[PDB]
């Protein structure tokens, strides 16, 4: 029982870390997005001097 | 036409110097979003795909 104990409060807590992860990639994304667009920003009026 | 005076081709002469001289004019001097477009040769090209 104490060896069940020990091992399910370290995969609780394992769980809640793993969110972690998620987060920090949606930060990522939401981060790149900005660089999708402005590149695709840059193409444009590239396009356009061209 | 051999009818004309000497003082009659005179007289055309000016109606033909007057028509030469604005036609350079026309043609250095029109002009088109800065660029002369006929004043001084040139190949310009536009850009018609990404």
């Amino acid at each position: 029982a104490n060896r069940f104990t020990s091992n399910i409060k370290g995969l609780t807590q394992a769980a809640r870390n793993a969110n972690d992860g998620i987060s920090v990639a949606q930060t990522t994304e939401g981060a790149l997005s900005e660089i999708n667009n402005n590149l695709q920003r840059i193409r444009e009026l590239t396009v356009q001097a061209s | 036409t051999g009818t004309n005076s000497d003082s009659d081709l005179d007289s055309i002469q000016d109606e033909i110097k007057s028509r030469l001289d604005e036609i350079d004019r026309v043609s250095g001097q029109t002009q088109f979003n800065g660029v002369n477009v006929l004043a001084k040769d040139g190949s310009m090209k536009i850009q018609v795909g990404a």
